[PDB]
């Protein structure tokens, strides 16, 4: 769980010492970055519903034998569908409790820690998860230095992804 | 059998044998321990610094990772000291890093990823490398990690480090000892046979003798501006 | 040159110069000023020459990179195009001269010991000239590539 | 380890003295352009990935030799290790250019990486041209203004070459 | 060297991973900060000599022992009164070294490390320096921010001594 | 290099024993192995250039949307055609290796050991492996102990892709 | 650390192809006689403690110096640590021709113990006699026929007195 | 790690015979004079944070550049560690002078720290000159009388000297 | 080198080798061992004493680096550096040569009449080579140091 203040602590346990300005510091960032960070998660909670169905259906544009070929790891029936565009909320709704928690902690600890042995057990691309959250990352619709960090999120994840 | 007792050898002056009055600073390592009871996810950054001290960096494939270890440590069955014996006598360690030294690169390797320490001299080497050859190199690991020396700085809990590398007042430490001491040395190199040096740079004959870097000297050129005075005026000096 | 080559031909009779051999020596000087101009354009990109050339090489002859022949690391490659920056000198001073006698009381007259004694084959310095020859005639004009390469195929027949 | 804070303090701390005015204003535009450091960083880190797989893609096309057997990155473990050895050297980049002084990368890396690769037998030129490589299109990545205010990031495009050539040259 | 960036690097490094929003935090922090600390540095500065005296007579003031008995730690003669106020300006130098570096590395590094064991050998009382510092901390003239962070600077210094 | 000789080897030396009668029932069954295994390695060279076009075959013919897509990591161009048969030949390569090792040593050191994290950041689906490995399994034409064995070390390597 | 088996698929995978067929057929008539090879090894196995008692007691009575005072196998643990060097330089040559290679007794002995006998004042020349003693007691011991099927035991003769005179002459 | 009865132990084995008359009646009269030895290395062991203390006042008194910032002792760390390094230097010449040997202060000291101060930039001048005040200060500590029995310590403080010149000149 | 002024002193009386003569020839061989090791120590410090004594002469002396002297520039100091090499490597000839007369053929024979001619401070070198001497001190044991510092004031009043 890599928050800033979380961090911090660590650090100053792990040295052994009291809080010192450097901590103080770390928190009027972290306060500064939380007073526009809260609103763009609730922003990106209110199209969230839109953005999933959008990046699903990217998805299937991009990737369209995935909704051909008979298969339990491809989305072909309906179940798939269903799955599917779970995890695709799943992947936004980890991109809305990093905005929150002010770190890449909770994507780290929900997703990323097992998504590749996750991926190669079960013959999921991750490049579809990449194309999804490139879709997210276009389609978000905020602006200025929120829809910044917003992209290293989602970014953030692309990386880890592949 | 008469248990042969370890060869004596003769001590170094290092870093590590002197008290430092020292503040905390950016230097100085993160100890990562078990006793504060970790979170799930410091957990993985516990057993991610132990694989980085033991492995080295490149060495951290998911084909070499130990998933039963880490389940017995994040359930408490184990310390971090039996890790840390685990991942050093563990199938991919011995094959990579065991099996392309000599039993005297192997001890050097052990003592500087265990013990945080350089080896005092050639004879600390020489003294390990008969334990290997005896006991194996699982009885040498366990004997390392039943060290005073161990047991003293990491105790059970704590992931070993490089002890010291960085004096307070210096900006440039020691080498980091996975710099220093890679996997394989010169002579397993040249067992494995190849290396291709195959581009150039050219240039047409251009250098026998200059040393062109004044560099530090310079510079001051503050300079200055110069007025004028009558000679005449005593200005030059009469002695009596 | 051609007037080196005119006067030493002219003591072996120990005659004067023959009239019609005086032709050969006014139809190098007002043929000079464009052979000059090769010679500066071949100057003009000795680096770029020899940093293309002596790539296609080293893809046609495998054995001087894969190890256990004779020239390597930076240690010997670099004085390997050393010695094919002796070549191309060579050749630009033969343009200049007009002839080959540059290059042969210079550079081959004692080619095939000094790389026989020296480990390595001779056909693959052959092949660098070659390598040479193609990329001079791309920088080149039309009828420019056939007076410059008229010098190049002469470091072919020498050594190989 | 250190800062550009820091690098001052110790200059001051060395001559004796307090910080003379024109380094505190010098520190002072430092401290104005160190968010303008910091866009080109963030904007570095996030196709760190996409850069080191575009670097080592560019590279063992350039140069076949490394993937043909026999060669110092032909097998899969070692190309792994080529591809976690030029991340490593792309990451201490980034915190190089975080901190704003080499020393760091100094640290980190250089001193050492040198001697291990020889040791190794790893060819130093092809990781330098591939450092080279990666630098040249970190820079063409970080210099492209899309979706983002205008301004200038020349001085900080010469400090990141300088960083990246700092990196290439103590591999050699 | 405790100072934010140097740590945060330090953190990013110890977990193996590039940085993350949680260090760009810490870093609109570190510079809101030193747009403030830097002038105040410039300030301590100008301000410099006359505190170094006045935190001298008052040591003076407090212990007027150390000024009667003959002794060697004691600043009864010339050399100690030029070595004590030497150390005097050494602590200021220090808190201003610390207010540009933005933590409290720098006073780490060049006082508390050994400053224990130094009056311990040298039957130098910490408590010299306590007054000292207190009355740098009421004596400096500044105010806002900048000053409450000085008096944190000031605190660190006279926590760690005693 | 885990072949049972020079585990053998291993196990006695690091249970610092000389060699038992342990070791020569591994001998003895390691040349049984052998003496089987050896013309069934010479039998796949023989048969090698056919089984891995006819695998490059297969894989286009199961996933023909790696020949349409453009993509540097697809075989689209016939640069990817001639580097995708050449990981081909590397895979029957390393069976035949490990045929004549009498082990999983060969291909555990030069194909599975970094094989995840390769196609983790080339966007290379194991999948395509898996079913070329299926393909060569399926289209040897061995036949008894040998057969059965050499489908062990390709499922082997089928178990370690996915 | 290799086989025969792994030498030649080294050999093959450096050569970048398949295994050729005459090294195949090489590989058969190792397997042939690797039985051959071993029956060999394990009489050899069975004798060790008398082959280096026998050895260490042939070269005290030849060189007598070394058990006078002051010399350098004189003191009764450095003589225990002397007949365990011994022990051990005899366990890897049985386990060369095990496994057929002798890369395993390169890489567990020779590299190292050349420099360690220089720099503890071993003398080399008493090992270096005491190992081709040993080793001609060995091949001594190894041919003589008490029992056993009649075999072609000869070039294993050839191999057994390689690697001892490869021991002999890296200890030195 | 040698004491005067364990050099002669070890001196005779070299020898490979018994001990002879002379170094025992040399050994009886260590006996009779080792109480004589090591009363006055209690009296020197007794002041020597005194001793150490007004040897480096004497040493930064006479050299003020290692005081002054950019000197080798000036930054408080440093000079704790300054402190430290010479208490330890002295701690070592007690021991040596206990046990009656150097090869302890060789052993512990002698053979690492002068490549330790070549490494550090520590000058190793002026911790020779500190190490030849303090030793000149401690046999002037020891010498006098102030309520012992006199006794005649003419080859102890030659034996104190030997060793504080034997620290001072492997330092260098 | 020793024997040759006492060869040439020897030589133009047409006199033998006369043993107040041999006697410092059999001392010099003894004393050539360690002569030698003085010789390795320079040079094995060579790098280090280059950058040092150049440093140590540009603050007693900067005007020399100052704009309207002669060594203004990074260029020209960089050929003021090397200048400073030859009188490093000269001085350590005559040292492992005994005597001076290495010195003497090439360092200062025609000294006072190029640096005339080169323009260059004359005096200003003399102070270069009087802060070599100081930091050769340094490295070397004093005893040995007391042989080879009489090798570095030969230089000083021969430039001055
Ligand atoms: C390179 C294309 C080929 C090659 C070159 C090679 N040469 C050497 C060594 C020498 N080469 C020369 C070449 C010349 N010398 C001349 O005087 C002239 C005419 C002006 C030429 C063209 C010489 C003298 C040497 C000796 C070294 C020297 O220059 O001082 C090496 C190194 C050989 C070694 O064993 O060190 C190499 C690799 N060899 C090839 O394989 C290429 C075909
Ligand atoms: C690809 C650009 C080039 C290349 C890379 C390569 N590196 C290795 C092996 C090692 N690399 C290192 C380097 C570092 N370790 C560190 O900790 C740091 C700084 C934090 C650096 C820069 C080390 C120590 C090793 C050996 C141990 C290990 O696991 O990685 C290899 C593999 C060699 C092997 O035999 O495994 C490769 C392939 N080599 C090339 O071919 C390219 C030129
Ligand atoms: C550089 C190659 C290009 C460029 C950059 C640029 N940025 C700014 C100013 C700001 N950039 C940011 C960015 C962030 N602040 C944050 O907290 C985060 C999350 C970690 C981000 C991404 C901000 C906020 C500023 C200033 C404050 C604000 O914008 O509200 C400038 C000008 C201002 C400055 O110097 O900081 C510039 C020029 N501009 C180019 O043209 C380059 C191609
Ligand atoms: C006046 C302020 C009080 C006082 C001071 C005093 N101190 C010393 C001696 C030392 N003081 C230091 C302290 C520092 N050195 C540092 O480098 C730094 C940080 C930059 C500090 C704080 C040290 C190391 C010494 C020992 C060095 C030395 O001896 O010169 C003296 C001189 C006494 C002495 O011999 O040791 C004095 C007078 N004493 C007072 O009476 C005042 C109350
Ligand atoms: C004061 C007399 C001189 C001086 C001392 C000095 N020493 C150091 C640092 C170190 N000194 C040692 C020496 C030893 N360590 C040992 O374990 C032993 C024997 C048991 C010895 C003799 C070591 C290892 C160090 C470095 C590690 C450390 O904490 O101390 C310093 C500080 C250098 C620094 O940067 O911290 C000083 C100042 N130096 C002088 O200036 C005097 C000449
Ligand atoms: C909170 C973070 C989190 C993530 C990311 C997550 C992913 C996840 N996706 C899964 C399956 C799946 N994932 C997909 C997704 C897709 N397949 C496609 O064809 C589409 C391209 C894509 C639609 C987005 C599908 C269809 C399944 C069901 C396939 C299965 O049986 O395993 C499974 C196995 C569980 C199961 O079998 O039902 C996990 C664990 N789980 C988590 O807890
Ligand atoms: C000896 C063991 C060994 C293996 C297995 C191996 C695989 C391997 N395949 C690679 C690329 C590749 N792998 C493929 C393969 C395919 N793509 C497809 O569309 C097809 C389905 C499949 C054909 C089999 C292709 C086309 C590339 C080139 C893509 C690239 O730039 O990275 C690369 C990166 C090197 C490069 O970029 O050229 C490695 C290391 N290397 C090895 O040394
Ligand atoms: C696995 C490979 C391996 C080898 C080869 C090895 C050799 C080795 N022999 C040693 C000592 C020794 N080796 C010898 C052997 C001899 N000296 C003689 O006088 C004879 C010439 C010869 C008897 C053949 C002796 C006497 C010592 C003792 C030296 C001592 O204890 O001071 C030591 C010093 C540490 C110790 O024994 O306890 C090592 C490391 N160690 C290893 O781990
Ligand atoms: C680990 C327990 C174990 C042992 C000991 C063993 C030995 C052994 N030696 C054999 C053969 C043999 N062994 C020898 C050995 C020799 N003949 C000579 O004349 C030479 C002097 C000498 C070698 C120096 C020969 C010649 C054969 C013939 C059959 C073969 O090639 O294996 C065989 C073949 C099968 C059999 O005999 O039933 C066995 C079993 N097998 C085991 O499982
Ligand atoms: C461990 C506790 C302990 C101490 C400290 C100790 C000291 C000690 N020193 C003694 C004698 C002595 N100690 C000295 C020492 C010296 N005289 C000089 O003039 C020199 C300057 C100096 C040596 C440098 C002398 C001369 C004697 C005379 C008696 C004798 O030879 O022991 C004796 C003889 C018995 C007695 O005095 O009652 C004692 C007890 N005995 C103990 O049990």
């Amino acid at each position: 769980m890599k928050t800033p203040l979380t961090e911090a602590v660590s650090i100053a346990d792990s040295q052994g010492r009291f809080l010192s300005s450097t901590e103080i510091q770390v928190a009027f960032g972290r306060f500064r970055q939380a007073k526009a960070g809260l609103e763009a998660a609730k922003a990106l909670t209110s199209k969230a519903d839109s953005l999933i169905s959008g990046a699903a259906q990217a998805v299937y544009n991009k990737f369209p034998y995935t909704t051909q070929m008979q298969g339990p790891n491809y989305a072909a029936d309906q179940r798939g569908k269903d799955k599917c565009a779970r995890d695709i909320g799943y992947y936004l709704r980890m991109v809305t409790y990093c905005l929150i928690a002010g770190g890449t902690g909770p994507m780290d600890e929900y997703l990323i820690a097992g998504i590749d042995e996750i991926n190669r057990t079960f013959e999921l691309s991750p490049s579809w998860y990449i194309e999804a959250l490139k879709y997210i990352k276009a389609n978000h619709g905020l602006s200025g230095d929120a829809a910044v960090e917003a992209n290293s999120y989602l970014d953030y994840a692309i990386n880890a992804l592949s | 059998m008469v248990p042969l007792p370890l060869l004596s050898y003769t001590t170094t002056s290092f870093n590590t044998r002197v008290a430092g009055y020292e503040v905390p600073g950016d230097e100085q390592p993160q100890i990562y321990t078990a006793e504060n009871m970790p979170s799930g996810s410091e957990w993985d950054t516990l057993i991610w610094a132990a694989y980085r001290q033991i492995f080295s960096e490149h060495q951290m494939l998911k084909s070499n990772r130990q998933t039963f270890l880490e389940s017995q440590l994040k359930f408490g069955q184990i310390t971090v000291r039996d890790f840390i014996g685990g991942l050093a006598t563990s199938a991919p360690f011995l094959e990579r890093n065991y099996q392309t030294n000599s039993n005297y690169r192997f001890a050097e390797m052990c003592v500087q990823r265990i013990l945080g320490r350089d080896v005092y001299n050639e004879r600390e080497k020489i003294a390990w490398s008969i334990v290997i050859a005896n006991k194996g190199p699982k009885g040498f690991i366990e004997e390392l990690l039943n060290s005073d020396e161990y047991l003293d700085n990491f105790g059970y809990d704590t992931v070993p480090y490089q002890r010291r590398r960085v004096l307070p007042q210096r900006n440039v430490g020691e080498t980091p000892f996975n710099l220093k001491t890679p996997r394989y040395n010169e002579y397993h190199r040249t067992q494995l046979g190849f290396p291709q040096v195959i581009w150039q740079t050219s240039v047409r004959r251009f250098v026998p003798q200059e040393k062109q870097p004044k560099a530090g000297d310079p510079a001051n050129f503050l300079a200055m501006a110069k007025q004028v005075s009558r000679p005449a005026n005593t200005v030059t000096r009469v002695a009596l | 040159s051609i007037v080196t080559k005119s006067i030493v031909n002219a003591d072996a009779e120990a005659r004067y110069l023959s009239p019609g051999e005086l032709d050969r020596i006014k139809s190098f000087v007002t043929s000079g000023e464009r052979r000059v101009r090769i010679a500066e354009t071949m100057t003009g990109a000795r680096e770029r020459i020899i940093k293309e050339a002596g790539n296609q090489l080293f893809q046609k002859r495998p054995d001087v990179v894969s190890p256990g022949g004779n020239a390597y690391g930076e240690e010997m490659t670099a004085t390997c195009l050393r010695d094919l920056d002796y070549y191309l000198r060579l050749i630009t001073y033969g343009i200049v001269a007009g002839d080959v006698t540059p290059i042969e009381e210079i550079g081959v007259v004692g080619v095939r010991e000094m790389y026989k004694s020296l480990g390595t084959p001779i056909e693959a310095v052959a092949e660098g000239v070659r390598a040479m020859k193609s990329v001079a005639t791309s920088l080149l004009s039309g009828e420019d590539a056939a007076e410059a390469g008229a010098y190049f195929d002469y470091l072919i027949g020498a050594m190989s | 380890m250190f800062d550009a804070f820091t690098k001052v303090v110790s200059q001051a701390d060395t001559r004796g003295e307090m910080l003379s005015t024109a380094q505190i204003d010098a520190l002072s535009q430092m401290v104005a352009e160190s968010n303008k450091r910091l866009d080109s960083v963030n904007r570095i880190t996030s196709n760190a990935s996409t850069i080191v797989s575009n670097a080592a893609r560019s590279l063992f096309a350039e140069q076949p030799q490394l993937i043909a057997p026999g060669g110092n990155a032909y097998t899969s473990r070692r190309m792994a290790a080529c591809l976690r050895d030029m991340e490593i050297i792309l990451r201490y980049v980034t915190y190089a250019v975080f901190a704003g002084d080499a020393s760091v990368l100094e640290d980190r890396c250089l001193n050492g990486l040198r001697e291990t690769y020889l040791a190794l037998g790893t060819p130093g030129s092809s990781v330098a041209v591939g450092v080279g490589k990666m630098k040249e299109a970190a820079l063409a990545i970080v210099n492209d203004p899309a979706g983002i205010t205008p301004g200038d990031c020349s001085a900080l495009a010469s400090e990141i070459a300088g960083y990246f050539d700092r990196a290439a040259a103590a591999v050699s």
